[PDB]
């Protein structure tokens, strides 16, 4: 047997991975293999595989047997491009020891993590694992620690995207907590530390696999997964589209792409969206879609914390991040869940030089013991902090309500904002007329007459604008034109801040 | 200038284009402003300026002047295109995506658009209907008011009302059934 | 309390404290005895994954001296969360009662020998070899195994020589904590 | 056998290294052992040994035999002071596989190299080796590269 | 200020002092300007200012005034000391 024959035989096995029968089962369950997923994700022919001939070195517990020698050791690693842009990937292969993590497994992933940080290219992981490989014991625990160290080091340096394409258990479930976005596949992917078998054995509770850690749970209730997609093919198609929004590294400006949508057009549809009656809700998404280039908007966590909307869009070719209230849900109030999603999004966009647009319509905070005992104070500070420390352009437009401390939390101008616009329907006050007048004229006669005078003078955006809180009051139809003008001149903005080892977020 | 971008040299686009119940084999290539498209062996030349932002896209297909509108697009290949007044649904996958997509399980969920539930806790202040009333898509059915806001609940189904489960003056929570359509 | 398990509330308090001390150059001492994470739907639906990442992040990004002593249990992913050496730690000591493993003998042996006869006999051999701090120490996970009575002396020695420690990290506008 | 007994037995073997008969030959040739050399070099009582319980993980060519399991894997590493000033040291032990370099051997030396660079303290090496440990093959070549 | 230096707490110096053909057991301790030295059981007190650069070192040993010269020193313990005019080699 020549060396070339041995090489060819290893190449053929590396492509089969766990073997054809395993691959057959992989398809029966409705899943693609790790290599098929990469072929879909990356530009055709752009993928270059690294370390395809690496095998484990563990000899204990029968691991020295030829039957266990799977080239690639359960991960496919390499580099490629999406639409001409460099990206690093890795994908875990469930058909080889269940996708469990070995020492060598982690080493290969770390290698990719180090090349991407050095050059400044994003890393996209496709995760699917049964947890640690117990045959090696403590070697796999060091594997996790090294991966975690790279994921922390890369934070704020390169984007880190993690798409879950199957179950994930043990220590593996923490890597999506360190990356920037986590995506899942409905009814296929899971995120949990221990399985239902442990829950039943430890405590007298009955739960199944989907209830414990299914995609629907994490995208609707726990707030862990940013979005779930119907199947593997649609998940990767949307991932390519998402990729096109982000810079390659934090040293780069927000990408600018060819755009055919005139930057100076008006949107007459905005003038009548906001009702004159204060108790009538409207859909904030109608405003967002009409302003953004070609009416394309990428919504994050559509089913979690619906009272606040965050997502990506482009204006005049440039990627921007959008944050705003949704008056349809809980009157547009802030609560614990909305502050968590908001602060996380704002901080990512600031780290990677993506401008922020804020659409404010917030009457205050969600009251009640459910929020008080939940630490609403500690959690609300997260969104205020995320805006206050931002150094990227911030353009705020107030569409209607801004009462109380929520005015400042939703990126008010006095938090180093660049511009602040009000629509004619905006009203900025410490509280509404009823509270303010009954408190001011407490115990006085003819309070209702005093309220009429108070409403005429203060129930409008003018007592704030004349003091410098608002830069202009614009016809809503011109909102897009005004924002476009600001974005194209604030893009060269640079500011300094006192040196600090690191930031200290309230948590 | 830090990270050179290299445009993939794609000479031919091999697509699997699914219409109503048929899947067609289409291969396209770009020659500038005109795409040469082979549709199941038929050669067509589609010339345009391809301004992708305009609501009205004017194309010339083998000398035939057409106006089309693209109403929606999805990353998964779904496109809604209005052609001669009628909206057609087309799912365009690449050859590779179409070949692998056959391995996906055809799971089907239930359409429960007749079951109208409260999206938000509060007190019911208006119901626009009684059983037998006609309902249009987008029609307001119930109004629930809390947090100094009136949350209007609309129907997602055309038909008539079968039962009204919550009346004005009643207090409802999140997920409670308000009205049931036929 | 709760067998020493990690949960949402403990991760929040821990991460906040660790981050402050790192920012103001205050060394960290860690006393590890953690069997894993608090199980149950109360924690799963509460975002235990998202919250546990807060404590791991706070330790991993630290640049101040970190001295860890393991007094007894360190099972599973909790080993690394509680400031393990591979997160740029300075020293890691074990007491003779420490045990470092992916899981306890019962889980590990029944999974390894799943469907086999005489599992209990195999468990006896497994416990004798792995139910101790040695398979981790011989691989470089632990720097020494010390008589507990000397713990103070060892820590004092490390603190007075790690105080001049300086490290570099790649430049970043700001950190991006998992939240 | 308790864990404390096993620990004490490993401590006693780590101090003997290659064994008393090897140590006897070490003196016959007119050489000190690796641990005796450190005791002379550093301030009395200042030396703290690291990773004394680390053993090789190579199982091939009979390396899995109990006769080959020498705690310390042929190097003594640690830190101390000379006249009150911090210094890091390591010393290669010729009595254990001839002082040959293994993967784990290099790893321990690299660990000292990294702590010394981070704090800013000199490193003094006492070298004595027969070269690469051929039983591991290419693992020892990576060891050299990391040290370099 | 970057690297604190900690003076070893050496209470006693245990020396093996080789002269011509004899090896003596000497234990010394410092009490400031005076060293208390036990030489094979004999107690001596050597008081001086210990200016180590001068060619002439004046010492007082149990009240006896001596002048000595240190001519050479080696790291290996070898010292050449002139005592009453004669140079003695001590290791
Ligand atoms: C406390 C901590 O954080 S450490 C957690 C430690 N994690 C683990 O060791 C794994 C967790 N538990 C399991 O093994 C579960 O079975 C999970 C998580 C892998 C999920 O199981 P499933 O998705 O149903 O996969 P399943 O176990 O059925 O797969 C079977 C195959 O995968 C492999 N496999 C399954 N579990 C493991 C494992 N833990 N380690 C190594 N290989 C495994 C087997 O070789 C088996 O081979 P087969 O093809 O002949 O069946
Ligand atoms: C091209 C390159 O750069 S790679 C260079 C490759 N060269 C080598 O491998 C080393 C050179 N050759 C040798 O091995 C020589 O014997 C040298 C350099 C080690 C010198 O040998 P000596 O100083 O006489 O030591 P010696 O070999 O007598 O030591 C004997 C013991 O050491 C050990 N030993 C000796 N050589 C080796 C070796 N190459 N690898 C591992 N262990 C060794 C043996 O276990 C032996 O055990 P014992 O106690 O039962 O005798
Ligand atoms: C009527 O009871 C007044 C409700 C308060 C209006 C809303 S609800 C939560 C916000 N907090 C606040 O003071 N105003 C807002
Ligand atoms: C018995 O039912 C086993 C209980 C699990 C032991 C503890 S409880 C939570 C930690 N997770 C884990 O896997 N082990 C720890």
């Amino acid at each position: 047997t020549s060396v070339n024959e041995r090489i060819e035989n290893k190449r053929r096995t590396a492509l089969l991975g766990g073997g054809q029968r395993r691959i057959d089962a992989q398809h029966k369950r409705g899943k693609l293999t790790a290599r098929e997923r990469i072929s879909l994700l990356l530009d055709p022919g752009s993928f270059v595989e690294s370390d395809m001939f690496v095998e484990h070195r563990c000899a204990d517990f029968g691991m020295a047997a030829d039957k266990n020698k799977f080239p690639g050791d359960s991960v496919v690693t390499g580099r490629g491009r999406i639409n001409g842009r460099l990206v690093y990937v890795f994908s875990q292969d469930f058909t080889v020891f269940g996708g469990s993590l070995s020492g060598a497994h982690a080493q290969k992933i770390c290698k990719i993590m180090d090349q991407a940080i050095t050059v400044g290219a994003p890393v996209i992981g496709l995760n699917d694992s049964g947890g640690a490989r117990i045959q090696e014991g403590v070697e796999s625990l060091a594997g996790y620690a090294d991966i975690f160290l790279r994921n922390v080091t890369a934070s704020g340096v390169i984007p880190q995207i993690s798409l879950i394409m199957g179950p994930c258990a043990g220590g593996a479930v923490y890597s999506p907590a360190l990356t920037d976005f986590t995506f899942m596949v409905k009814d296929t992917s899971y995120l949990f530390i221990t399985g239902p078998d442990v829950v039943k054995s430890v405590t007298n509770e009955d739960v199944t696999q989907e209830e414990l850690g299914g995609a629907k749970t994490h995208t609707t209730m726990s707030g862990v997964a940013h979005r779930a997609f119907e199947n593997d093919v649609d998940a990767l198609c949307n991932l390519r589209d998402f990729f096109n929004y982000l810079p390659l590294s934090s040293q780069d400006p927000a990408p600018v792409r060819e755009c055919h949508d005139p930057s100076d057009r008006l949107v007459p549809e905005l003038d009548t969206i906001v009702p004159l009656e204060s108790t009538k809700a409207y859909n904030m998404v109608d405003i967002i879609h009409s302003v953004v280039d070609e009416r394309e908007f990428f919504e994050i966590m559509p089913n979690y914390a619906k009272n606040i909307i965050v997502g990506f869009a482009r204006m005049n070719g440039r990627t921007v991040g959008i944050v705003g209230n949704q008056p349809k849900v809980a009157s547009g109030c802030l609560d614990i869940n909305s502050s968590v999603k908001g602060a996380r999004f704002v901080r990512f966009c600031d780290a990677f030089n993506i401008p922020l647009i804020t659409f404010v319509d917030v009457p205050g905070f969600l009251p009640g013991t459910a929020q008080e005992y939940g630490g609403i104070i500690r959690h609300g500070a997260k969104l205020l902090y995320a805006f206050a420390e931002a150094t990227v352009p911030k353009v705020t437009v107030i569409t209607r309500k801004a009462y109380g401390g929520a005015y400042d939390v939703m990126s008010s101008k006095h938090l180093c904002g660049d511009t602040n616009y009000a629509w004619p329907t905006a009203e900025i006050a410490v509280m509404g007329a009823k509270g303010a007048v009954e408190i001011i004229f407490k115990g006085h006669e003819n309070v209702e007459a005093a309220q009429a005078e108070y409403i005429e003078k203060f129930a409008n955006p003018f007592p704030a604008a004349v003091r410098g809180f608002v830069d202009d009051i614009i016809q809503p139809s011109s909102t897009r034109a005004r924002i476009c003008c600001d974005l194209d001149v604030l893009a060269s903005k640079k500011v300094q801040r006192p040196w600090r080892k690191h930031a200290n977020i309230p948590l | 200038s830090r990270m050179p971008v290299i445009k993939p040299d794609i000479a031919n686009w091999e697509l699997s284009v699914k219409l109503h119940d048929k899947v067609h084999t289409v291969v396209a290539s770009n020659n500038g402003s005109v795409f040469s498209v082979e549709v199941d062996g038929s050669k067509l030349n589609v010339t345009s300026t391809w301004n992708l932002a305009s609501p009205l896209l004017s194309v010339s297909v083998d000398g035939t002047q057409r106006t089309v509108q693209c109403l929606s697009r999805e990353a998964g290949g779904n496109m809604s295109i209005q052609f001669l007044g009628t909206v057609y649904k087309v799912n365009i996958l690449t050859r590779l995506a179409a070949e692998l997509n056959k391995f996906m399980l055809e799971k089907v969920t239930e359409d429960t658009s007749s079951v109208l539930r409260s999206p938000m806790p509060g007190v019911v202040v208006a119901v626009s209907v009684k059983p037998g009333d006609a309902v249009a898509e987008g029609q307001e059915i119930c109004v629930i008011e809390a947090m100094k806001m009136q949350n209007s609940m609309t129907a997602g189904k055309t038909g008539t009302v079968k039962s009204v489960h919550c009346q004005a003056g009643d207090t409802v929570g999140e997920g409670d059934l308000l009205v049931e359509l036929e």
